[PDB]
């Protein structure tokens, strides 16, 4: 399939990329960044736009359209490389952890009040200042299920990022929908919800502000408390007759 | 030891050139400088190769071992036994360092050396690290690293040293 | 090559004579019983009205003066262990070694820990073996500090630890820097040492 | 014993004062040597036309060569100034047939050396000091090699039944076979007499 | 200079005179004629000439030659290695790499 | 008059102690670069001390003038007898490459100590010897010959001609003699028939360099620079700001479309719209814009400028890419470097600014070369916004057959135009947008006498003035003879520190009457 393909260029990216002229000397960028931060207990790294462009720019281009997939595609080659930088781990460590990858960009900020709905689904770089926030709940991600008549067990299921759910099978291959949620059984990470406000100078004349739901998660929680002016790099998307929220899910912030 | 002096031990390997200049035999203190005849190989200590290769007067040849599918092998040999493998070289990295750096339009393929060469000195000093976690653990006073290069060993001495003697102060006291 | 090479501390039961670090780590105060009288030294008790120090009082003597005046014979002074070194603290440190403060606990504790040993006591072996097993703990977490933290503000890091294992990040730090700079071609400067540019500031 | 055998030994000299936590064994034989060869050397250099690429390599081996001899005698100096009390009270009480520590420059360096700290610690402050407290040991105040560092070395020669941990019987495996070749980690003290006769090399 | 010797006792100075006569004493006993000078050649030798670059007016520099180089802040000599690293760890050059 | 290089110049100064004596300019800079190469090569002994005006050369030259014999000058010291100022020695011998053209004659008839390495195919009018040195006939040939200031060929083309006589020439030779070509055009001190001849020259020494070849260039690394030819876009520093802020800050495009005024806005709106780019991509960051559109750009940009009255919108010229990221153009590394040169935040240590601005040209300080680009853009707003204001409040009077005008003090970036290059740049741009704005006739073949508040404490003012437009000029400049004569007439204090005689500095009590014999003299 082509996710195998993009994958791998995404492998190739992390592995090949090195930044320096032949007067100085070379050095690899992501993966030395990806030992180290593995190393120290940290895991997560911080990729930047302009250096995915200039080695692959449909790459780059790919992100900045459909950044679910490429993102999760991504985070896997993440995974991937980090695991084979340090192979002989010790005792008990042979496990690989999961990596998440946040992105950055030098692109000029949007606003809240230009984000039409043409833009939905596509990354998006939106100024702002947070005035709340919520305590740091748990979204799972891996979930074991069991039927309550046969005990059947169908495990390693997986839940989508973000405020997205997982319908729950009917029939149990026992009644209708004969299947619970084993507790023990589940993996789950932090999670957290803010606010953004719309900067107190692109506020026309005579209008109070605008707001705007945020996600976070992962490493991204408890870094910005109310007060602060943040420009957010996140993906744009859906939580009267049609009407649906919607929220960004987060990638991105860089507390000024 | 600091890095530059081990560089220092890894610019007198052999490599040969091929000079454009014409020059007799030179009577070092070391050895015998071979003849100079232009579009003609001659053995030369890697520190003269880098200086004529600065100078625009020689043409540096490839080491034998710098081929993607020697390289490829070895690292795939590295990623498999437990302890330490022997090395086409003593000072495989300061070789490929300075070789690729000074002299790449000769070389050819060199990304992809770089890029194998860095593969192996990770694994390797991943090996390492386990090797001085596992001595440190277990309160050893005696470890057998074999086929381990210098640059290697420079990464973590001065510290792994001193951590060994202050462990040994601290475990025989009460005698 | 570094200029300036002062006088390292002497780890273990026995210090260095010309060592500073050693001559402030005796300083610490060591809780102490006069076992007999100081007759004419009760000046140095502000509080106590009599010239002379009466026999049987307590008082938290600097570790230099214990060690010199205690004898096995114990007639002239006794010592009692700190707090930090009893059961108490002993067992929580074998709980979990890098979760404690060794630097509020004491800013040299393997050092004062060890020359607790000079004053016989029952429970030697076990001070020894906590000391020991605390080090051999918190080996793996200074080490994956030290080594891996390039370009970061290593204060955060530091600020929980003792001197001698600061002085192991330090010469991990250094050794890091190295490589780094020789792998980035700037270790091929000829460039003036640290004290000549302090001075310059000045 | 070709120059380049004399520049090999050179290097081990250097490498082997490097890691050593004592003061190693004098080798003023090489060290005349090579200084011979480069003052000659020199003028041979002087000699020669200007304008010759000769010119620029013998240069530019003199100075390779300077470096490593000018770094051993620097680090056996250093070693000397940190323990000039113990080597000195050990070259008075030498014995014949055990082979010299010091070069003659090097002892009278030391003499003076101690004579200039004890000249300056008595006028500052031994002076002005109570009558019973006037005299300080150096002998047990400067502080002495620390011989149970661990090191790291290569075998030469195959050396058999190496005991490690002479003292304590904790050690699950106490006899070593060193081959030839072989690298490992150990303390100094157990294979001092092995780096001394020439068997194993401090890399 | 100056400024760090206003810090230094007399005794401390005599001291220091006594070193450096006793240092001298033994470079010069090392090998034939001059002796060789440890303090110089403190770094592994990569070439010949170096290009250096002034920090500060230092007056005239003079070489074996018997030619002095007029040392004015930013200004580049092409010198050889041996007659600046001297200059340059003192803080009066700077090394100056392509 | 130096016919051959490999032996009556280097081999001459091999063994020798050479002084470089380097003027501020581009091209200058970019022969150093090229002339230290060669010499670093040679293990050949040199000292670079910088030069800036006649006054201080002569002092450099005194301070120095018993350690060295050999002296090479460039981009300085051709146009006027060195002779005579210097007052050199048998021994010394004096290696001159400079640009200027009206060389003088004592220097061009001379074999003790003027070596000139400047070419002689070039189109130089030597008067006869005899005529000149053996009455009214001699004054009749200087008046003919010196009456103007045209600039020559570049400097660095000449170094990297002598590199390949030697064969030591390599990528970052030819780097460095393209961009000092692309100064010379950037400046607009060459014609452009001579600019595309060099470039042709150029272009052949690219092509023999870049020897392309299947499997050659490919197994060949990444990171080894590879200089190609390009035709393209005539826009200023696009690949690094926005496209809408290059194409309203440059000069052809401003110019053309009079976007000082509304209705040139309105055009301007018009254009883009024209070319069908959404106004929010043209304003991002070029290297932020979608891959869609920058596919055909060059295409479409060339053909809605051309129904818009825009022709002369793609030039030639080359690039560079060493490495991953790392890909600029000549005319970028020109306006970076050129900025370096002369700041006025960074008016303090003017010598550093000389070697912060020789550092950024090396392929290890690309740091300095985005300052320096950043600092570009600033002057080019800055100058847009000074001529902008200009023109709309019309301030610039016909006084006679040349035009005059005076910048106040109180203007806002005024500093910035102090500096000589600055100056002329503003006075070029000025003059072609005036007359692209003006519809008088006669007004739009005439020259420009731009002032500038030089120095307040000293009421001094700097004055400069460049030849009329046209539609191919020869770039022939006789205001600085004009000046001299004026400032003789009217017993004016000026100075002329500077080696270029058309800028002279020049009182604010002297200057009314300096324009009235001005006025006289050009009628
Ligand atoms: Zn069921």
């Amino acid at each position: 399939a082509k996710k195998s393909q993009l994958k791998k260029r995404f492998r190739e990216f992390l592995r090949q990329y090195r930044i320096g002229t032949d007067r100085t000397g070379f050095t690899f960028k992501y993966r030395d960044e990806l030992k180290r931060h593995y190393n120290l207990g940290e895991y997560w790294i911080e990729v930047e736009m302009e250096d995915l462009a200039s080695f692959d720019e449909d790459l780059a281009d790919y992100l900045y359209k459909q950044p679910t997939e490429h993102l999760q595609l991504l985070e896997e080659a993440a995974q991937e490389v980090a695991d084979e930088v340090t192979r002989p781990r010790p005792a008990g460590e042979e496990t690989i952890q999961e990596i998440q990858v946040m992105l950055r960009s030098d692109a000029n900020p949007a606003n809240i009040r230009s984000l039409k709905s043409e833009q939905m689904s596509h990354l998006v770089k939106i100024p702002g200042i947070i005035i709340a926030a919520t305590a740091v709940r748990a979204k799972a991600t891996k979930i074991s299920i069991q039927c309550r008549s046969c005990r059947n067990t169908i495990g390693n299921i997986a839940v989508r990022p973000g405020l997205e759910g997982y319908a729950m099978p009917r029939k149990c291959n026992c009644p209708l929908d004969p299947y619970f949620i084993i507790p023990d059984k589940c993996k789950c990470v932090d999670f957290q919800t803010l606010k953004l406000q719309e900067s107190p100078d692109a506020v026309p004349h005579g209008e109070l502000p605008r707001h705007m739901q945020l996600y976070c998660d992962r490493y991204l929680c408890d870094k910005v408390v109310p007060g602060n002016r943040v420009t957010i790099m996140g993906i744009y998307s859906i939580r009267g007759v049609g009407i649906r929220s919607s929220y960004i899910r987060v990638v991105g912030i860089q507390v000024d | 030891m600091d890095a530059s002096e081990v560089e220092f031990l890894a610019e007198k390997e052999q490599v040969t050139v091929i000079p454009n200049f014409s020059l007799d035999k030179v009577y070092l203190i070391g050895g015998d400088l071979g003849p100079f005849n232009p579009s003609l190989p001659v053995e030369v200590p890697l520190w003269l190769a880098i200086n004529l290769k600065q100078r625009q007067k020689c043409r540096i040849v490839p080491p034998e071992w710098m081929d993607v599918e020697k390289l490829e092998a070895i690292r795939d040999q590295e990623r498999r036994e437990e302890t330490f493998t022997p090395m086409p070289s003593p000072y495989y990295m300061e070789l490929t360092k300075l070789l690729l750096n000074h002299a790449a339009d000769n070389i050819p393929k060199a990304d992809e050396i770089r890029t194998l060469v860095k593969d192996t000195w990770d694994t390797r000093i991943a090996k390492l690290r386990l090797s001085a976690d596992s001595f440190v653990k277990g309160q050893e006073a005696h470890a057998k690293l074999d086929n381990l290069t210098l640059m290697e060993i420079n990464t973590i001495g001065t510290f792994f040293t001193e951590s060994l003697n202050h462990m040994y102060k601290l475990r025989t006291s009460l005698q | 090559w570094e200029p300036y090479m002062p006088v390292e501390p002497g780890l273990g039961r026995e210090e260095n004579f010309l060592s500073l670090e050693d001559l402030l780590m005796s300083q610490e105060k060591l809780p102490c019983c006069i076992e007999s009288g100081f007759p004419r030294l009760g000046f140095l008790d502000k509080g106590g009205d009599s010239d002379s120090i009466p026999e049987g009082s307590k008082m938290e003597l600097p570790l230099w003066l214990a060690k010199g005046l205690y004898d096995n014979k114990r007639r002239v002074l006794s010592v009692e262990l700190p707090k930090i070194y009893r059961e108490g603290w002993r067992t929580v440190f074998s709980a979990d070694a890098n979760v404690v403060d060794l630097h509020k606990m004491g800013p040299h504790y393997y050092g004062f820990g060890s020359q607790l040993l000079n004053f016989d006591s029952p429970e030697n072996p076990e001070i020894a073996k906590t000391i020991l097993q605390t080090f051999v703990g918190r080996f793996r977490r200074i080490m994956d500090s030290s080594q891996n933290a390039y370009n970061e503000d290593t204060s955060g890091l530091v600020a929980r630890l003792d001197e001698l294992e600061r002085s192991l990040f330090r010469a991990g730090q250094r050794g890091l820097n190295a490589f780094q700079s020789w792998e980035r071609g700037k270790a091929a400067q000829i460039t003036a040492s640290n004290l000549v540019q302090n001075y310059k500031k000045r | 014993l070709t120059p380049a055998e004399l520049i090999n030994k050179l290097e081990e000299a250097w490498l082997n004062e490097k890691f050593a936590p004592e003061l190693l064994e004098s080798k003023s034989e090489v060290v005349e040597c090579v200084m011979e060869q480069l003052n000659h050397m020199e003028q041979n250099l002087h000699r020669a036309k200007p304008g010759d690429l000769k010119i620029s390599f013998h240069h530019m081996e003199i100075e390779r060569i300077r470096y490593m001899l000018s770094s051993y005698l620097r680090s056996r100096m250093l070693k000397i100034e940190k323990f000039f009390p113990h080597i000195l009270e050990k070259e008075k009480s030498r014995g014949e047939g055990e082979p010299p520590h010091l070069s003659p420059e090097e002892f009278a360096f030391a003499k003076e050396y101690m004579t200039n700290t004890e000249t300056l610690l008595k006028s500052v402050a031994l002076r002005h000091m109570p009558p019973n407290l006037q005299t300080v040991d150096l002998l047990k105040s400067v502080p002495k090699p620390n011989l149970d560092s661990f090191v790291f070395l290569r075998v030469k020669e195959e050396q058999n039944n190496i005991l490690v941990e002479p003292e304590t019987d904790e050690q699950s495996e106490y006899a070593i076979d060193m081959e030839v070749g072989s690298q490992h980690l150990i303390r100094y003290r157990t294979i001092a007499p092995l780096v001394a006769s020439g068997a194993v090399k401090l890399i | 200079p100056s400024a760090l010797r206003f810090h230094m006792s007399t005794e401390e100075m005599d001291w220091f005179n006594q070193y450096k006569r006793s240092l001298a004493t033994y470079m010069r006993s090392l090998g034939g004629e001059e002796g060789l000078d440890i303090t110089q050649d403190m770094k592994p030798p990569k070439s010949l000439y170096i290009e250096v670059r002034c920090l500060r007016d230092y007056g005239e520099f003079e070489i074996d030659d018997g030619t002095t180089i007029l040392l004015k802040k930013n200004s580049q000599h092409f010198l050889p290695r041996w007659k600046c690293e001297q200059l340059i760890r003192q803080g009066v050059l700077e090394h100056v790499l392509s | 008059f130096v016919s051959d290089l490999r032996k009556e110049f280097f081999d001459v100064i091999v063994t020798e102690r050479v002084l470089l004596l380097v003027a501020p300019d581009v091209d200058a800079l970019c022969a150093c670069k090229i002339l230290q190469a060669l010499f670093q090569c040679d293990h050949v002994q040199y000292t670079l001390v910088p030069v800036s005006g006649w006054q201080e050369l002569e002092t450099l030259f005194l301070e120095h003038k018993e350690q060295f014999r050999y002296f090479v000058l460039i981009n300085c010291g051709a146009n006027i007898d060195l002779l005579e100022t210097l007052q050199p020695q048998e021994e010394a011998i004096f290696y001159i490459c400079d640009t200027h053209r009206p060389i003088d004659v004592v220097n061009i008839y001379n074999d003790s100590q003027v070596k000139l390495l400047i070419r002689q195919d070039d189109d130089l009018e030597i008067p006869a010897y005899d005529d000149i040195f053996n009455e009214a006939r001699r004054r009749e040939i200087i008046f003919d010959y010196e009456q103007y200031e045209y600039h020559g060929t570049s400097s660095a083309m000449m170094m990297f001609e002598l590199a390949w006589i030697m064969s030591k020439d390599s990528n970052d030779m030819l780097w460095w003699a393209i961009v000092g070509l692309t100064d010379q055009w950037v400046q607009d001190r060459i014609t452009q028939m001579k600019y595309v001849t060099d470039v042709g020259t150029l272009q052949r020494h690219v092509s023999r360099h870049n020897h392309r070849n299947e499997d050659e260039e490919n197994s060949l690394s990444i990171d080894c620079m590879r200089i190609a030819f390009e035709y393209d876009l005539r826009l200023s520093l696009y690949q690094h700001w926005s496209l809408y802020e290059s194409i309203c800050n440059s000069c052809y495009t401003s110019a053309t479309l009079k976007l000082w005024s509304l209705q040139g806005q309105k055009k301007l709106q018009e254009f883009l719209a024209d070319m069908g780019m959404p106004l929010k991509q043209v304003k991002q960051k070029f290297n932020s814009m979608d891959i869609s559109l920058k596919e055909n750009l060059r295409e479409m940009l060339e053909e809605s400028a051309n129904k818009f009255g825009m022709k002369d919108v793609r030039v030639q010229t080359f690039s560079v890419q060493f490495g991953f990221k790392n890909k600029f153009l000549a005319s970028d590394i020109v306006f970076a470097v050129l900025s370096l040169l002369e700041n006025t935040e960074r008016d303090e240590k003017g010598t550093d600014n000389f070697i912060k601005a020789l550092d950024s040209l090396s392929r290890s300080n690309l740091d300095k070369l985005h300052t320096g680009l950043e600092m570009g853009k600033k002057l080019l707003c800055a100058i847009q916004q000074t001529v902008a204001s200009c023109i709309c409040t019309n301030l610039i009077l016909s006084q006679g057959p040349f035009l005059y005008c005076y910048l106040m003090e109180g203007t806002p970036d005024v500093k910035m135009f102090s500096n000589p290059i600055s100056l002329c740049l503003l006075c070029k741009y000025l003059l072609k947008s005036f007359v692209c704005s003006t519809k008088n006739k006669r007004c739009k073949l005439l020259p420009l006498v731009l002032a500038a508040p030089l120095d307040a404490e000293k009421g001094t003012v700097i004055m400069v003035g460049i030849p009329p437009e046209a539609e191919s000029s020869d770039k022939k400049n006789f205001f600085g003879r004009a000046f001299e004569k004026a400032a003789e007439s009217t017993s004016s204090r000026t100075l002329h520190n500077h080696f270029d005689m058309s800028i002279i500095e020049l009182r604010t009590e002297d200057r009314s009457k300096f324009l009235d014999a001005l006025i006289s003299l050009l009628s």
